[PDB]
């Protein structure tokens, strides 16, 4: 005595992958194809609805990376591709007549750099850091010689993180966890779907989550697989932590014209002391946060095992280092004294290098060259979580780190995306004539 | 328990007008289908109208469509009757009634499942 | 809203198809994606079209219930089953009731037409 | 001709709509265009379905005039004024009607529902 | 089968209408070419919808034949005819039936407004 | 063939300041030139 | 045999066999393979 009936605008949704949909009310992080947010997103909480999440399988990450990458992609192409800089290198001391640890880092060079015209050359001196600059084997070259030419980014383009909204397209819906202490997979009973996603500041770090979002009560460790030591292990801090960065020398920018209507700019002569940049954190800030991982950590591997911290000495500086964005320039912060503390039953200075070529996502073959930035450089900044990667009577781990579509999970862990189903079926007492 | 109390007025003569009302109690009122029925003192039972939960639709017996409206108000939980022209043969106790009807998301009814305790109506 | 009722049971959940339907509508990968979007739901469109259900949002048909698809009585899915669960539930048989209500608008429609041809 | 009765009275314009409906379907930025044409289309078809005029082009509706939208008599409305005017004359009040369109078509469908429910 | 009744009489063959219906809607260039359906499926639709056919595969109208179309018998059009061969008989015609059905639905469409206009 | 009807009695109103078919025609026209050119002889020896 | 106009001498005809023909075609020498960086990231290959 029953018949189908047919609905069009069911509330079903399927777990589906689609392209998202850029919001932001030059910036390179600034991308064209993007239009203003909504002035007034909608977060509907969906009552007695509860969804599996997963974020280790969320294709929203990869979306963010393919963005990043093309956005990156398509803004240094119209720039100065530095190809007459591979050249001999001219070099010395630029003060050896220092008692500081910065003498030696920096590296005063001479070299030609064909002026505009063919048939002339402009010798020119500028400074290097160290770390760019390798010995022929006096005689020296840039880094990225045996690598790839090396494209010089517009100094005119800020690189500062804009918060990202992630939109669905029409027809899609992106729901959120919205738990608190959800560990990145499982049911969440809390989920509420939104229109758009709040915005996700691309910052580009490793072993240290900065400029993140913060946990709503406590500690999270999240891990695709937690007794797996292969699987990269992410901290949210629930306590934000504050670290003062800075570049304390100060800095000129000279510029030449090397193309036809192609300049070059580069690092001039230090004024006032030579300096090596730092970072500084208060100790019992991070005494009492670090305290508080290893509590979390003492629920998940028990109470009595011995914890200890090691720093990720071995692998590339852009990996043993932590990689920080401080006003526009790329420091590599050693951050050694942080992860020195075994655990049982005033401030610390941070050492930093300062490079001016660096090679982003791991993409061997791209090398890109930083212009140097005027004066000196103070930043403070939010550390909102960890990077960590492990190896028992006692379990030795470190920050390990490397890959940036954790950090962007990091943020996304709590976002799924899903299709609408509007078509349905159900069973009524009615017959159609 | 479930109440159905019958209220409204008394003698009326013919040509006249008169509105009954029924307050509902001990179950929720949208969500049944309601009817009025009436009992004359030498008649049987007999079907008068029928209302939907809603109140959308609304069905009379021939001899009233021209004359009789049945509706409900949800909010008060009430159900309404106004009758016009008042005829000798419509002298009767009339009663209203849950069920006789369903929206379709719910079983089968077309029964009357409770009834009232009746209110007289004399032309 | 938007899935607001997509926790409510199904029967308070019917009321709301409009919001969906309205919703649904609301560099070259974003062109694509609209483009698929826009397919999707003619594709919708066209199914409900072939079961001669034109732009109803709820559409009553002549197909009976098999009652091996699902035996639950209408009081217990409509009151308290969700949307969700109720879809999981039949994901087995949806392409059959498809292809019965397509052949239930065929018949209908020859049946209609030489019901017209009378004089 | 497309819009040649845009400037006739509004009597004479409803016998022309058939023109003006055939013409609205007629590198990346033009596909752009054509998506952007398509999704206009769907949304209009979309609001007739919502309303249940998806298979005509003059569907008389149940929702009642409120008056307070405009005043004007009907003989006014439609021998004197033309479209143009008429749109300007009810401007403000378009996302009331539209809504009192949807909520008439949903109690409709429900009691066409309830109605087939009768053996 | 899609197009199997292709070579069938025209009978048989409006038995098969589903299959076709279905299967209308199953890197620039790709999008440009699922864009060029897309308009063409929709156009077949709005010219469905000015007939008044929009929800039905087959309709009747009240256009009489005028028989200098074709003045073969029905037995003769549908038995011994595929739907190449009518096609290509009335290729010089097409067009005109489509003005006419057009005519022909805005007289009903006017009609039943009348109709309706009556209390 | 061009095709166009007058609109009797319709007092539109115009701008020819705030029209946004130049601002397509100056970028169409700059899209023509600078993608007609890129197949074409880079003069990069006369800077001599 | 197909051919836009078989007595057309400015067409050419083609001609689809009923039967494989097994061909069997090798460069015998045993050749060397040398590689050299030329430029930033840029390699050139050649015959050794
Ligand atoms: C990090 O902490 C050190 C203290 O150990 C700061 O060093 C002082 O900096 C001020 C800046 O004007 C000087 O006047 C003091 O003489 C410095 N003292 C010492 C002992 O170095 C350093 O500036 C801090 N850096 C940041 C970025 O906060
Ligand atoms: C890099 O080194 C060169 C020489 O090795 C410096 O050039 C000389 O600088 C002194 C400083 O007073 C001048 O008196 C000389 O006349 C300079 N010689 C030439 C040929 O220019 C150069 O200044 C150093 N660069 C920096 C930034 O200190
Ligand atoms: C994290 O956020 C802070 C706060 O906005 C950033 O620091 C600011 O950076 C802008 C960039 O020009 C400066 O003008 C402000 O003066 C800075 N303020 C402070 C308090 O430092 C910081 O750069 C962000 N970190 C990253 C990695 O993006
Ligand atoms: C084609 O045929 C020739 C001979 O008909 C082959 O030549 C012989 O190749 C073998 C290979 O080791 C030699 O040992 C013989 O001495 C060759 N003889 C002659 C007469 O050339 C040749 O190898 C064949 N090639 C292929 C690709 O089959
Ligand atoms: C500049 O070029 C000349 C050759 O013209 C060379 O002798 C000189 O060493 C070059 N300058 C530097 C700093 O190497
Ligand atoms: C030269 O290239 C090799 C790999 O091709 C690399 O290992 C080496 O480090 C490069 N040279 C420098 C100075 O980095
Ligand atoms: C997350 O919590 C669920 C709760 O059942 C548990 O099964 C799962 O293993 C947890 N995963 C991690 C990485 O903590
Ligand atoms: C997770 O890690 C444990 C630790 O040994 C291992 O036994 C288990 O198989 C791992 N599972 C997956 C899915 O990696
Ligand atoms: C970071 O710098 C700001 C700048 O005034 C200061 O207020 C704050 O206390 C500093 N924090 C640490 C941990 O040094
Ligand atoms: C802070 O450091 C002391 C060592 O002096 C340690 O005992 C204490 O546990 C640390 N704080 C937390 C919260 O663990
Ligand atoms: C650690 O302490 C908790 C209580 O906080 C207890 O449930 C757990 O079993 C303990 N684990 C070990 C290894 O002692
Ligand atoms: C940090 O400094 C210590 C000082 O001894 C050194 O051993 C360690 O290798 C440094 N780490 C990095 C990544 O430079
Ligand atoms: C770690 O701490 C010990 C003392 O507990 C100290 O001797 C050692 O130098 C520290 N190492 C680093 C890298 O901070
Ligand atoms: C840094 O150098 C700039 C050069 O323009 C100068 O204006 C500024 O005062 C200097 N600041 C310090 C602290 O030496
Ligand atoms: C750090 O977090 C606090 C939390 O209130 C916020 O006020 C501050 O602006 C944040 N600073 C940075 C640099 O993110
Ligand atoms: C959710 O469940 C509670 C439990 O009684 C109920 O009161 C509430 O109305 C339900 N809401 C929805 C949207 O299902
Ligand atoms: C109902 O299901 C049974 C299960 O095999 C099947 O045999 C029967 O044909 C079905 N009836 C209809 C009308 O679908
Ligand atoms: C529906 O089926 C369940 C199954 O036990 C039963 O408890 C319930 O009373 C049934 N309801 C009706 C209205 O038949
Ligand atoms: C549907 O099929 C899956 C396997 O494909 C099975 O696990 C599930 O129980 C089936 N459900 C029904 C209702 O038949
Ligand atoms: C414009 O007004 C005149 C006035 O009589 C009328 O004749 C004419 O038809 C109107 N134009 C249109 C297009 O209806
Ligand atoms: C007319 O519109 C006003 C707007 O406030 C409303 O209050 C009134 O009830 C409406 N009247 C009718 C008959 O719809
Ligand atoms: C209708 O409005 C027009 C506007 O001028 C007026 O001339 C006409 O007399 C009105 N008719 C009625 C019946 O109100
Ligand atoms: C619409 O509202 C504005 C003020 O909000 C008013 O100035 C205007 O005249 C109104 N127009 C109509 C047609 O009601
Ligand atoms: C094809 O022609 C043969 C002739 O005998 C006929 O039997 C068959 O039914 C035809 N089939 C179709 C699809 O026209
Ligand atoms: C049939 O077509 C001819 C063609 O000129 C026309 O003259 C005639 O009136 C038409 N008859 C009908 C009934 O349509
Ligand atoms: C149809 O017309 C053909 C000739 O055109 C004739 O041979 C055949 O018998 C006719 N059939 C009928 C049923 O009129
Ligand atoms: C249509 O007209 C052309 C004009 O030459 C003619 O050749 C063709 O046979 C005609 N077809 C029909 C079916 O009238
Ligand atoms: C192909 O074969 C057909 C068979 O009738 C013949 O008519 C035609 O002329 C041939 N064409 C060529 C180019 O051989
Ligand atoms: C085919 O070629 C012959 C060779 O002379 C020529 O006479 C004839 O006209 C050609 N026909 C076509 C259709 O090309």
């Amino acid at each position: 005595n029953l018949w189908v009936t047919v609905y069009y605008g069911v509330p079903v949704w399927k777990d589906a992958e689609t392209t998202l949909f850029c919001a932001s009310d030059h910036n390179v992080w600034a991308t064209h194809a993007c239009v203003p947010t909504d002035p007034n997103p909608q977060e509907i909480h969906l009552e007695n609805v509860t969804e599996e999440f997963n974020m280790w399988k969320n294709n929203m990450v990869e979306q963010m990376h393919e963005d990043i990458i093309s956005l990156w992609d398509q803004s240094l192409k119209p720039c100065v591709k530095l190809t007459p800089l591979c050249v001999t290198l001219q070099c010395t001391n630029y003060a050896p007549k220092l008692r500081s640890m910065m003498r030696g880092e920096i590296k005063n060079c001479s070299f030609n750099m064909t002026t505009e015209l063919r048939d002339k050359k402009q010798k020119v001196y500028s400074l290097f850091y160290r770390l760019d600059v390798v010995q022929i084997n006096k005689e020296y070259r840039l880094i990225n010689c045996n690598t790839s030419a090396i494209t010089q980014a517009c100094p005119k383009v800020s690189f500062e993180p804009i918060p990202i909204h992630y939109c669905a397209p029409a027809g899609f819906a992106i729901l959120k966890c919205k738990d608190k202490k959800f560990n990145g997979t499982g049911p969440c009973p809390s989920v509420s779907t939104v229109q758009c996603t709040h915005g996700i500041k691309p910052v580009v770090s490793t072993q240290l989550l900065l400029n993140g979002s913060l946990a709503e009560e406590e500690v999270i460790i999240r891990s695709e697989n937690i007794t797996n030591n292969a699987k990269n292990i992410l901290v949210q801090l629930n306590t934000p932590v504050q670290i003062n960065c800075t570049r304390p020398s100060n800095n000129t920018v000279k510029s030449i014209r090397i193309g036809p209507g192609q300049a070059f700019y580069y690092f001039g002569d230090v004024l006032g002391h030579v300096r090596m940049a730092h970072c500084n954190i208060s100790k019992a800030t991070w005494n009492e946060t670090l305290g508080k991982v290893v509590k979390q950590l003492r629920k998940h591997f028990g109470n009595n095992t011995i914890i200890r911290f090691a720093q990720s000495s071995g692998g590339d500086l852009e990996v043993t280092t932590h990689s920080f964005n401080c006003g526009g320039e790329f420091f590599y912060c050693n951050t050694s004294g942080l992860f020195n503390s075994t655990w049982i039953s005033d401030s610390l200075i941070l050492p930093c290098w300062i490079k001016q070529i660096i090679n982003m996502w791991q993409r061997i073959g791209q090398a890109m060259y930083a212009p140097p930035i005027q004066g000196v450089i103070r930043c403070v900044s939010n550390i909102t979580g960890l990077i960590l990667t492990r190896d028992s009577t006692t379990e030795t781990f470190r920050p390990g780190g490397g890959d940036m579509r954790d950090n962007w999970r990091s943020e996304l862990y709590k976002y799924k995306v899903v299709k609408i189903e509007p078509l349905g079926v159900a069973p009524t007492r009615c017959k159609r004539r | 328990e479930v109440q159905l109390v019958e209220t409204g007025g008394g003698l009326v003569q013919p040509g006249g007008s008169l509105k009954l009302s029924c307050r509902a109690s001990g179950y929720t009122f949208s969500s049944f289908a309601m009817s009025w029925v009436r009992q004359a003192p030498g008649k049987g039972l007999e079907w008068v109208s029928l209302i939907n939960d809603r109140g959308g639709l609304t069905f009379y017996v021939d001899s009233v469509k021209g004359r009789f409206t049945i509706s409900r108000d949800n909010s008060k939980n009430t159900l309404s009757l106004q009758m016009h022209s008042l005829r000798d043969g419509d002298t009767a106790v009339y009663y209203c009634a849950t069920g006789g009807m369903s929206s379709a998301l719910q079983s089968s009814k077309y029964y009357f499942d409770f009834w009232g305790q009746g209110a007289l109506v004399t032309v | 809203g938007f899935l607001g009722a997509a926790g409510s049971t199904m029967g308070a959940a019917s009321m709301t198809l409009t919001v969906q339907a309205r919703n649904l509508l609301s560099g070259i990968k974003q062109l694509q994606a609209r483009v698929l979007a826009v397919e999707h739901y003619l594709r919708d469109q066209q199914l409900l079209g072939i079961w001669g259900c034109s732009g109803k949002l709820i559409c009553c048909t002549n197909v009976p219930w098999n009652s091996s698809w699902s035996n639950r009585n209408l009081s217990e899915i409509w009151d308290n089953m969700t949307w969700l669960q109720w879809d999981k539930e039949i994901s087995n048989y949806t392409q059959i009731i498809y292809g019965l209500l397509e052949e239930s608008q065929n018949q209908q429609e020859k049946n209609e037409q030489d019901l017209l041809a009378l004089d």
